């Protein structure tokens, strides 16, 4: 037997979206299994190269979680998103970052 | 309260030869160690990650982990190449200890196979998990009798070395584990829950320790409709929380967001919803 758990994607900024000031964009990908996943931070559709992520870790139910994060300067013209691809996803799932 | 230290290992066996392994060390939720798989060495993520252990001690623990990785991979790939159908599969090991209130230690060594509980090291014996039947019992039979010397080593690691190292780590990193970081809060308006209805959002980010209290309140009466989100991680060891509420447009004036945290040293954070009320 084997369990397969769909990843849960949450996109949020470290600081308020001060339009023009430096900030950090974080994509938290949690509760997935198996471990192999593809996470990308997208600015206006293209993949962001300078991206960093926590070391892989798992919860008590053995489901994995990761924290991808990048430094960014938000602007009214830009839209940001997090795109993850997992075996439990037929097509890649994209969650856009709302200003809020 | 209680404080734990864990070593986690994640192995992905892809085929009869390739098998990737990851590992890290965690004091509660703070990653203190990584594992460089090329050199097979411990990566000390903080200045105090040595935790009052000598370089000879830590060098020998490295050697032990290298040999454990070698043997574990060898035996699992030996048994698995017997049925190539299983590949790929995953094995997860969470080892370590927990100091209870009063100084009593309790050690863990838990193993999961493909995200399901495979077996545990309870007291002094390998206990198979209810669920995995044949594989759990077979791995337990191999461990309880054949691979001996591994059992005594697991016992002394999780019951003797782990608590000494945990207390050494707690003493070495006292200024970082006992730290208190003040949160920043801000209000915003989320998507409209309905026509005329209004969505208030309260963000509390950048706080450590993790426990926090966030509520939408009318003076002293806290609203019960407020939906508290998950406490999510930031980079550099802080946390984020979002508390939302939908309200009738017209009943939003007078509401505020209150945040209580240990770092606020009493005077809580209160943020009144203003909207488009201030000229
Ligand atoms: C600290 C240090 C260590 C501490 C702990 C250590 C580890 C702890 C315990 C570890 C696991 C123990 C539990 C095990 C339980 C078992 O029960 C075991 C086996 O169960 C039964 O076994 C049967 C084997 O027969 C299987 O039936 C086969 O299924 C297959 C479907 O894929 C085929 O249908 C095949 O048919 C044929 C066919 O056609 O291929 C017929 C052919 O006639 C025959 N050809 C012949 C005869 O020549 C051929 C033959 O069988 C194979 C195998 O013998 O021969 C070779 C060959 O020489 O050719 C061998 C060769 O090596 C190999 N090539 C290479 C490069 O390696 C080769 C190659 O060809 C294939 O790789 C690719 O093609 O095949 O098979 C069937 O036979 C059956 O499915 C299966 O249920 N179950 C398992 O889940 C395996 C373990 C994997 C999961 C376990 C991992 C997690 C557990 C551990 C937790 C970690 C430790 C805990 C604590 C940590 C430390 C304290
Ligand atoms: C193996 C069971 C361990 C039980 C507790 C051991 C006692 C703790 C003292 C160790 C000091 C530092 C060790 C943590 C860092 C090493 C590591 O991240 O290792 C993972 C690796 O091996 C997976 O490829
Ligand atoms: C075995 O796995 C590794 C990792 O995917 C790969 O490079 C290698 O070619 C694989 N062999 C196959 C698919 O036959
Ligand atoms: O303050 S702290 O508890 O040390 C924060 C730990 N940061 C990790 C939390 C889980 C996701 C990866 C980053």
């Amino acid at each position: 037997a084997a369990i397969q758990r769909t990843p849960k994607i949450q996109v949020y900024s470290r600081h308020p979206a001060e339009n023009g000031k430096s900030n950090f964009l974080n994509c938290y990908v949690s509760g997935f299994h198996p471990s192999d996943i593809e996470v990308d931070l997208l600015k206006n559709g293209e993949r962001i190269e300078k991206v960093e992520h926590s070391d892989l870790s798992f919860s008590k139910d053995w489901s994995f979680y990761l924290l991808y994060y990048t430094e960014f300067t938000p602007t009214e013209k830009d839209e940001y998103a997090c795109r993850v691809n997992h075996v439990t996803l037929s097509q890649p799932k994209i969650v856009k970052w709302d200003r809020d | 309260e209680h404080v734990s230290f864990h070593v986690i290992q994640i192995f992905s066996f892809v085929n009869q030869s390739w098998a990737r392994g990851q590992g890290s060390g965690w004091l509660d939720e703070l990653q203190t160690h990584g594992w460089d798989s090329e050199s097979g060495t411990i990566i000390f993520l903080h200045q105090w990650s040595k935790g009052q252990f000598s370089n000879e001690e830590l060098s020998d623990l490295e050697l032990l982990f290298r040999f454990y990785l070698f043997g574990l991979t060898r035996e699992i790939q030996d048994h698995a190449s017997q049925d190539y159908s299983k590949y790929p599969f995953e094995v997860q090991v969470k080892a370590g200890c927990e100091l209870h209130s009063g100084g009593s230690p309790e050690g863990f060594f838990q193993v999961a196979f493909n995200g399901l509980d495979l077996l545990s090291f309870q007291q002094t014996t390998w206990v198979p998990s209810p669920g995995c039947g044949s594989l759990a019992q077979s791995v337990c039979h191999l461990l309880n009798h054949q691979y001996e010397g591994v059992t005594e080593t697991v016992y002394n690691l999780i019951r003797s070395t782990c608590p000494r190292f945990l207390l050494g780590l707690l003493d070495a990193g006292k200024m970082y584990v006992h730290r208190q970081v003040r949160p920043e809060a801000w209000l915003s308006s989320g998507p409209s829950p309905g026509p005329g209805r209004l969505q208030l959002v309260c963000h509390v980010s950048g706080f450590y320790p993790k426990p926090v209290w966030v509520m939408w309140m009318r003076g002293e009466q806290e609203q019960q409709g407020t939906q508290l989100g998950d406490i999510l991680p930031n980079a550099n060891g802080t946390w984020y929380l979002r508390a939302t509420l939908d309200v009738a447009d017209g009943e939003a004036a007078g509401l505020s967001c209150r945040v209580k945290h240990s770092s606020l040293e009493g005077q809580d954070i209160i943020l009144y919803w203003r909207g488009s009320l201030v000229p």
